[PDB]
């Protein structure tokens, strides 16, 4: 009946951006008023839709993408952006319709010795298409001679880990992202706002 | 050669924010990683930012790199007396077949006595 | 690839009983598990998405749970219209892979088949082919055995069989066994009989005819 | 109301080729990704292929790799599946399916009704309909023999007789043609004052047979 | 403790060959995924990339200087050398040696970055 937004935002564990997690929100009354008033969000940028006039807009399906990146990368979670996250981890299309929500999670995703559980993709032969997920760990061949599963000359490992130490500056501290995207088909609307 | 272009000098007050821009073309910054180096008077350059925006251990997190299109930028939030040096941007140019360095940008913190 | 294993392969349960089947993944698939219901003839119908959630319209009797490698599908109160095969399907990676399926029966009081034998029609014997048909009407459970006899000779390799779906109203099955001979061999022999052994029958039932009367 | 209309399904001999088509409607087909799924007779579901929003990236299954090809024409809003060198294992009911937003090939939100592809060396034939002629209750039926391809539909008394009707699924004979039987149990008393006719309809060959079953 | 030690004559005579050395201490020169490069810097002006050496000898030089430069590696002496022939006053600069990482067997994994530099030897090309 009531949309399970708690299970997305308040989840105990988030995923790495290279293996970002999608949850399907369907068949429920979507209360967006909390997010509107909530002062716990550092980024609440919506594209194609307004957050205020969201409690009178029905949608056929809503999807929630969640991952963890560092502050200096939250700006890349938007249409028309480039960078390591936008090119190799999570790409939004130019016609994206939805909201990008983010908040600082330094107290949770940082250990004093550095949290290394979160990864991100560093090398790829090509940019990601919109809403593409790459979880392969094949050795990135950057040059002439091939790689045989081992790193070496012009042979890299595609995944890298963040530092995430409590003393880091804001721009290097971990951030939790929730990307709500709305789809509207010529279909009955199961997700309505109220 | 002079493919990468930086302002010769940028100066700001202590505890302010300074941006050192690096303009190039698609054959260097557009399709290749940008590295930043810090050079103090009378010493060799020191790797400051590698692969566009990555920070080595031992370099203050006041530094950060960014890249969009054919231009890169180095940001030093919280300028300090320790930060007065020459900063070069570097990248491999596919046309020249050469590691191209900028002209360098001399950062002079202004609040000095 | 990701392999899914369903357990059990098939089960029978009484109306109102609680049914719980499992789906185990060969590796972690988060909660990217789908449960489909497929009645025979029809196309698969999705009931459970993202391991736990109910599709639009699906009754509340259905539920699902699990994350990682072990998942479960539960019918709180089994109904006669739940006779189908239930598949689990992961969508964590390509290729998309399905489970082996779980056929669901409806436990019913044992009923013996009603056996009828049919000679080949005179119209068919004109064309040079003879088909004898043995009918097992309304029985439970589905296990049944049919043996053909042509002049006291047990037949094998010259018959085919087919079974109806479980009737949603009386929970019984029906089976059709067809012995196909050439007309020539049909006219060489006289006694044709199918022998039906079934749990409901305390001894095999034979239906026969003499070619001619 | 997303609509997926399959076509191009029919008979095809082994080694030949076939081209299916899916006509999507009720959503921006150009943005979404597209799927092909099949299900062989008596078997479980099997994912065939997927395509991205622009047609640039395609992914198949090892059972069809190098033998099938998936393409799309976003102008015509249609999805294609070129099936080259078809074997008997390919005989199945093929569905097209709407995928995810763009390159999110992990959803199968909506399925089509599905077209059937039959890989056989036989030729389209109508069925021969023979009577199964007729205790306290009696059984009678119709033998629907030697047709191709599937399916046939059997009714009794043009739909009036429904109680006690059991139309069995078809068996595939060694000759390549299908055989089927539909029976109904009736009280013995009405056998002489109530006529029973089975209505066999076989669309692939455009055959309609009404057969009268009588006692002997 | 990865350190590079440069040695060479401070004054070189015009038209003759300039020769420098860059001896590696605290490790081995032929280890990681590194491009061993040479860079010179005229006093008051910017840095100029001369060339590089990788694998087991292969080299690629700056086209404006490709014909006059030679970059070798003496693994036994654990050093790389620079040869600049037919020098002019325009070759007066502070010359550095550094290591450039290009792979996954670099420690630390500073991809595309010029990791460790030499102190820099000053070359003045003049006959006096
Ligand atoms: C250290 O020093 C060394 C030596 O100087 C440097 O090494 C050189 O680095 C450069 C740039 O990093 C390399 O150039 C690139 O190399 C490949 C060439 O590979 C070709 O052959 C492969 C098999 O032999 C093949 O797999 C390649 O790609 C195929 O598949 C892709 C996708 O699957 C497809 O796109 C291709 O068309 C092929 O089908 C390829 O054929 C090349 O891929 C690079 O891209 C160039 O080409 C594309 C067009 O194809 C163009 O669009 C790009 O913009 C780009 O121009 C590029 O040529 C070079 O090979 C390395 N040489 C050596 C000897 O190592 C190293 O970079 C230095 N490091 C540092 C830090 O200084
Ligand atoms: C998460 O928990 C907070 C309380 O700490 C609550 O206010 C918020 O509504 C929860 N999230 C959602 C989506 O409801």
């Amino acid at each position: 009946n009531l949309c399970p937004f708690g299970e997305v935002f308040n989840a105990t564990r988030f995923a790495s951006v290279y293996a970002w997690n999608r949850k399907r929100i369907s068949n429920c009354v979507a209360d967006y008023s909390v997010l509107y008033n909530s002062a716990s969000f550092s980024t609440f940028k919506c594209y194609g839709v307004s957050p205020t006039k969201l409690n009178d807009l029905c949608f056929t399906n809503v999807y929630a993408d969640s991952f963890v990146i560092r502050g200096d990368e939250v700006r890349q979670i938007a249409p028309g952006q480039t960078g390591k996250i936008a090119d190799y981890n999570y790409k939004l299309p130019d016609d994206f319709t939805g909201c990008v929500i983010a908040w600082n999670s330094n107290n949770l995703d940082s250990k004093v010795g550095g949290n290394y559980n979160y990864l991100y993709r560093l090398f790829r032969k090509s940019n990601l298409k919109p809403f593409e997920r790459d979880i392969s760990t094949e050795i990135y061949q950057a040059g002439s001679t091939p790689c045989n599963g081992v790193e070496g000359f012009n042979c890299y490992f595609p995944l890298q880990s963040y530092g995430f130490q409590p003393t880091n500056g804001v721009g290097y501290q971990p951030y939790r992202v929730v990307v709500l995207s709305f789809e509207l088909l010529h279909a009955p609307a199961t997700v309505c706002g109220k | 050669q002079s493919a990468l272009t930086q302002p010769p000098s940028v100066s700001e007050a202590p505890r302010q924010r300074v941006t050192i821009s690096c303009s190039g073309s698609s054959s260097n910054i557009g399709n290749n990683a940008v590295n930043w180096y810090q050079q103090f008077p009378g010493k060799a350059p020191k790797l400051l930012i590698y692969y566009d925006d990555l920070l080595p251990s031992g370099v203050s997190d006041r530094f950060s790199g960014s890249k969009s299109g054919t231009s890169a930028s180095l940001a030093i939030s919280g300028v300090q007396s320790e930060d007065e040096a020459d900063y070069y941007c570097a990248a491999w140019d596919d046309s020249l077949n050469v590691v191209v360095f900028g002209g360098g940008t001399k950062l002079t913190v202004l609040g000095q006595p | 690839d990701i392999q899914l294993t369903q357990s059990p392969s098939s089960l029978s349960a009484s109306v109102g009983d609680r049914v719980t089947i499992t789906c185990q993944a060969s590796q972690d698939i988060s909660n990217y598990l789908n449960w489909y219901q497929q009645k025979p003839g029809k196309a698969p119908k999705l009931l459970i998405y993202d391991a736990s959630n109910l599709e639009t319209g699906v009754p509340s009797r259905f539920s699902g749970g699990g994350s990682g490698t072990d998942f479960t599908f539960t019918i709180t109160s089994l109904q006669p219209e739940d006779i189908a095969t239930y598949y689990c399907q992961q969508y964590d990676n390509l290729p998309l892979t399905f489970g082996g399926g779980t056929k669901v029966d409806i436990k019913r009081t044992v009923a013996a088949p009603s056996v009828f034998i049919f000679p080949p029609s005179d119209e068919q014997l004109k064309s040079g082919t003879a088909s004898v048909v043995c009918l097992l009407n309304n029985f439970y459970p589905r296990e049944a055995k049919v043996q053909w006899k042509v002049d006291n000779a047990l037949q094998s390799g010259n018959s085919q069989e087919s079974v109806t779906e479980q009737d949603s109203k009386d929970s019984t099955y029906s089976l059709s066994s067809t012995l196909t001979l050439s007309k020539a061999d049909y006219e060489k022999h006289k006694v044709y009989a199918c022998e039906v052994t079934h749990q409901g029958l305390s001894s095999p039932v034979t239906k026969s005819f003499n070619r001619g009367e | 109301q997303v609509q997926l209309v399959e076509s191009g399904g029919g008979v095809v001999q082994p080694g030949r080729s076939l081209r299916l088509s899916c006509a999507a409607s009720g959503f921006t087909f150009s943005t979404y990704a597209m799927h092909w799924v099949r299900q062989a007779p008596g078997k479980g579901l099997e994912w065939v292929a997927v395509l991205s929003y622009d047609g640039s990236n395609k992914y198949y299954a090892d059972s069809v790799k190098g033998r099938f090809t998936i393409s799309r024409d976003n102008s015509k809003n249609t999805l294609y599946l070129q099936m080259n060198s078809l074997r008997a294992e390919d005989t199945a009911v093929y569905y097209c399916a709407k995928g995810g937003s763009y390159a999110y090939y992990y959803y199968m939100d909506v399925w089509g009704k599905g077209t059937t592809v039959t890989v056989s060396s036989a030729s389209t034939k109508g069925p021969s309909v023979f009577p199964l002629a007729p205790g306290g209750t009696a059984a009678l039926g119709c033998l629907v023999k030697d047709y191709f391809p599937e399916p046939v539909t059997v009714s009794w008394n043009s739909g009036a007789l429904t109680s006690g009707v059991h139309t069995f699924p078809a068996v595939l004979q060694s000759s390549g043609l299908y055989s089927l039987s539909s029976v109904v149990t009736v009280p013995s008393s009405s056998l002489g004052t109530q006529t029973y006719i089975c209505n066999v309809n076989h669309k692939p060959s455009n055959t309609k047979v009404d057969k009268k079953v009588e006692p002997k």
